[PDB]
RNA sequence: UUAUCCAUUUAUAGGGAUGAAUU
RNA sequence: UUUGUUUUGUAGCAAUAGUAAUUCGUAAUUAUCCGAAGUGGUAAGGACUAUCCUUGAAAAAAGGAGGGAACGGCUUUGUGCUUUGCUACUCUUAAUACUUGUAUG
RNA sequence: GAGAACUUUGAAGACUGAAGUGGAGAAGGGUUUCUUGUCAACUGUGAUUGAACAAGAGUUAGCCGCUCCUAAGGGAUAGCUGAAAAGUGUUUAAAGGGGUCCCCGUCUCAAAAGGGAAACAGGUUGAUAUUCCUGUGCCAAUAGUAUUAUGAGUUAGAUGGUAACAUAUAUAUAAAUGAACUCCUUUACAUAGGCUUUACACUCGGGGUGCGUUUUCUUUGCACUUUACCU
RNA sequence: ACGGACCAAGGAGUCUAGCAAAUGUGCAAGUGUAUAUGAUUCUUUAAACAUUUUACGCAUAAUUAAUG
RNA sequence: UAAAGCUAAAUAUAUGUAGGAGACCGAUAGCAAACAAGUACCGUGAGGGAAAGAUGAAAUAGUACUCAGGAAUGAGCAAU
RNA sequence: GAUGUUAGGAGGGCAAAUCCGCCGAAUUUAAGCAUAUAAUUAAGCGGAAGAAAAGAAAAUAACUAUGAUUCCUUUAGUAACGGCGAGUGAACAAGGACCAGCUCAAACGGUUAAUCCUUCGUUUGGUGCAAACCUUUCGACGGAAUUGUCGUU
């Protein structure tokens, strides 16, 4: 809840850094993508 | 006591441990920063996750000519530290962030 | 019972038996316990078992990086003494 | 842009000076990325490639001293010995290996496989 | 009794005739 | 220094803040903010009384007491101790200065 | 807005009805918060909405917690078992602290509801606030040496009060000698029952302000009339 | 009685060991070059070739619990 | 000639890395995995564990332009 | 004997196909099942190496005798074991691959431990661009050791 661990924190921020698209540009030269609800990070 | 003949493990290399240029990253825009800069004359600093308040002060005192009567901080969940740092009454921060840029 | 065996008593499920595993990184220490099911964090060795041979596979010495022992591969081949750097020009 | 090869002649308080001065850059430059600006955003790579190179020269010149201090003197710090296998640090060195008792050395002198060409 | 075993304690004076208590 | 009378103070915080108004301007002024009481819902405290073959945690931390160890400072002489001579001393907070790693969170 | 029963605003009519779809938190979730966009899919009807999609942003503490203490307990040290793995935790230990050699003495984790240094009000943001701002405090540190001041005491350690006990009001009650070694107390405690005291809430009547009713009636009905920690 | 809604693809007497019979083939009181060696053998060659300038198997004799 | 000890070779290798081969498999096959595979995802957990290859010679030919559409798309006398 | 953050070092964990120790089942087979079988296997625990282990006869033979170990061909599905059921089952010889032997203890040397190690050194060399290595013999100052080091066989 709203009293997290450092640790827990960051892995949730790392979550978050992952969830994000594919930069539209390098396509020019994705599956993993999880949804809060849908999907938990089982930590 | 201890006398060791030589020592164990002599790191020669320079110092990893974080310098002002590292610890302290660059100052934040967004229009909450604008606002604070304006207002009550404190910078946020994005900065190292491994900053403290003591190290981060140092490092505003050395990089500007800043003087900082509080500094608080907080972690982002993008894993970078946000410090709103407070400027002593002497200075203006609007001044200072021109200087900066 | 509304709390009964099936949904009602899922409802009750909050709070975990294990969370992360220093060492591990797999949501598998037992916290009330204090032991990895997937480790035995505390006890100093791995915890692998012959009769799981999935599980082996899927956290040897191949799986991530070999930060050092990749980096030692192929010195053997080269056999050059230590702190020894090419001619220059 | 200052590669190498200018750098190794040079003496460690420069080195040292000409370093803050780049880490500064970085540090401008970033400043100029945070804020609204995509002018000199390329420029930074360049910089940090600079600052890495200046390091490293530094890094291998203050090993080389470490060194000429620890010549010789049977024990070393574990950085300046022979980093090698474990196992191999380990064993017994060829020598050691080799070195035999009295009479069996003796014995090897005396009658060594000899040469002998049949026919 | 000395092996062995059990107990007891800070291993605290060898055997007999409703205060304080320390340098 | 104690008695009598009066004027203040929402005791300080405190009206500068809030609230409800009223205007005036394209943020400022004004006026208000106070005299009686009941109900006993909630909480806390108090003093008690009762029940138990149920008598209802511990420690960090703090305090108090008992006890009487130790005992001024400076100057001079001899091997921390003893002798000789003089009277501002022992505390105590607060500030200030200076070296000692940069002596506030 | 291309398009609206289910997007927005207003006007009605309703419901929740302080045991609430109201305020706060815990577990759990993890960015779902927020603004700007926005509609391929999803939002089992529609959809311009959205907890969807995209871009950015957002979480500020000496005082709120964790952090310290110990609890049921856990993991270990000594041993001792056991082929080991493990199983037991003073069982036959040379097991770090306190004073000026003596005297104590397993370690460590275990409470975000037990124990516990200290914070209140108002304001402010698109999104944070006992955390920022203004103001007002509080707590704990604060090394030595030297000056200053502040007061005590002595010309080596105050007095009062019959007593219960009281007294340092200096910016601020700071100071009333005290070692070893002891002994207490606080910490520190069940449940029930009523009784009482205070605050909060509610209410009543009066004064003051505004709004409401006004075919008729109503000196009227409603709102506001506030006051924190700290001393 | 059971299985079968439909369609596509997958989907079940195999491989080794040792024995036998059948049949083919070679040689025949022999037969099989077994390991291994050797070669002017070396993409194929992990095959093919060779057998030192009385090995062993099965057969050639049976029978007995056995000395035989 | 027990109750002490050492010792290379011929031997083994379904692990790892690197080579090389095949009367082997050819994307429901072959490793679970030809692909960001021990990945996603499920399970408190020990564990469980997928699906998913192919445009063309060349996208340095990946759909310009016009019309109708709110747009998707559609159409073309237009186009690679 | 404790004690040391004394000086110097070592162990710990990962990985396992082959390998070495333990520990150790049952499904299964026997048309049931109980000994047997599965199997001195799986799992468990520990430990090594490029291989490990074994190894230089307290061996086999009964010959005209061989001569460490290992491995292959065989002996041999034989001797033997076995509710003599199911089933299990070697060894020697023979032919090869490969072939390597040894040192402690004990005996002997006291007109003398000749040994051994730590630290500090000293000065010829060799390859290297350096870094490092490689060897060379020479003392000291320590210790260890007569409860036994070294040589001799
Ligand atoms: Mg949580
Ligand atoms: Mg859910
Ligand atoms: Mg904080
Ligand atoms: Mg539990
Ligand atoms: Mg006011
Ligand atoms: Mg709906
Ligand atoms: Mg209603
Ligand atoms: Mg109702
Ligand atoms: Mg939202
Ligand atoms: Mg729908
Ligand atoms: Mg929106
Ligand atoms: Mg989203
Ligand atoms: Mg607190
Ligand atoms: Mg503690
Ligand atoms: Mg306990
Ligand atoms: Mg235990
Ligand atoms: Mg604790
Ligand atoms: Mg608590
Ligand atoms: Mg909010
Ligand atoms: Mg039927
Ligand atoms: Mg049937
Ligand atoms: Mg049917
Ligand atoms: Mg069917
Ligand atoms: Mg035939
Ligand atoms: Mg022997
Ligand atoms: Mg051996
Ligand atoms: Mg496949
Ligand atoms: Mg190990
Ligand atoms: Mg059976
Ligand atoms: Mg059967
Ligand atoms: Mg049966
Ligand atoms: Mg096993
Ligand atoms: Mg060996
Ligand atoms: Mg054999
Ligand atoms: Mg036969
Ligand atoms: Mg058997
Ligand atoms: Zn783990």
């Amino acid at each position: 809840g709203s009293i997290k661990r450092f640790r827990l924190k960051q892995r949730l921020g790392k979550c978050r850094r992952q969830n994000r698209p594919v930069p539209h540009w390098y396509r020019l030269k994705n599956t993993k993508r999880r949804h809060w609800r849908r999907t938990k990070l089982g930590l | 006591a201890r006398n060791p003949k030589c020592p164990r493990i002599v790191k020669s290399c320079h110092s990893k441990t974080l310098d002002k240029y590292g610890l302290i990253k660059y100052p934040l825009t967004s229009e909450k920063a604008m606002k604070k800069i304006e207002e009550i004359n404190t910078l946020v600093f994005m900065c190292d996750k491994r900053a403290n308040k003591k190290n981060i002060k140092k490092s505003v005192k050395n990089l500007f000519g800043i003087e900082c009567d509080k500094v608080n901080v907080l972690n982002t969940l993008n894993g970078d530290k946000k410090a709103y740092v407070r400027l002593s009454g002497e200075h203006d921060a609007l001044e200072v962030a021109n200087k900066i840029g | 019972g509304k709390a009964g065996k099936g949904t009602g008593s899922f409802g009750k499920r909050n709070g975990k038996t294990h969370f992360l595993c220093l060492r591990c990184g797999k949501r598998s220490y037992h916290l009330q316990k204090k032991k990895c099911a997937s480790c035995g964090y505390p006890s100093a060795k791995k915890r692998r078992f012959n009769w799981s041979v999935k599980a082996k596979r899927r956290n040897t010495t191949g799986t991530g990086r070999c930060r050092y022992i990749k980096t030692l591969r192929r010195k053997l081949k080269n056999k050059f003494t230590e702190g020894s750097t090419p001619k220059p020009k | 842009n200052v590669k190498a090869y200018e750098l190794r002649t040079l003496k460690k308080k420069e080195l040292l000076d000409k370093l803050d001065e780049l880490k500064k850059e970085l540090s401008g430059l970033r400043i100029s990325k945070a804020l609204g600006n995509s002018a000199k955003n390329s420029k930074i790579h360049g910089v940090r490639k600079n600052v890495a190179r200046v390091l490293t020269v530094y890094n291998q010149k203050r090993k080389m001293e470490l060194r000429q201090l620890y010549k010789n003197k049977k024990f070393k710090p574990y950085n300046l010995r022979k980093k090698l296998t474990k196992n191999k640090r380990l064993q017994l060195s060829p020598k050691q290996k080799a070195a035999m008792t009295l009479r069996q050395k003796k014995k090897v002198q005396n009658f060594p496989q000899r040469k002998y060409l049949v026919v």
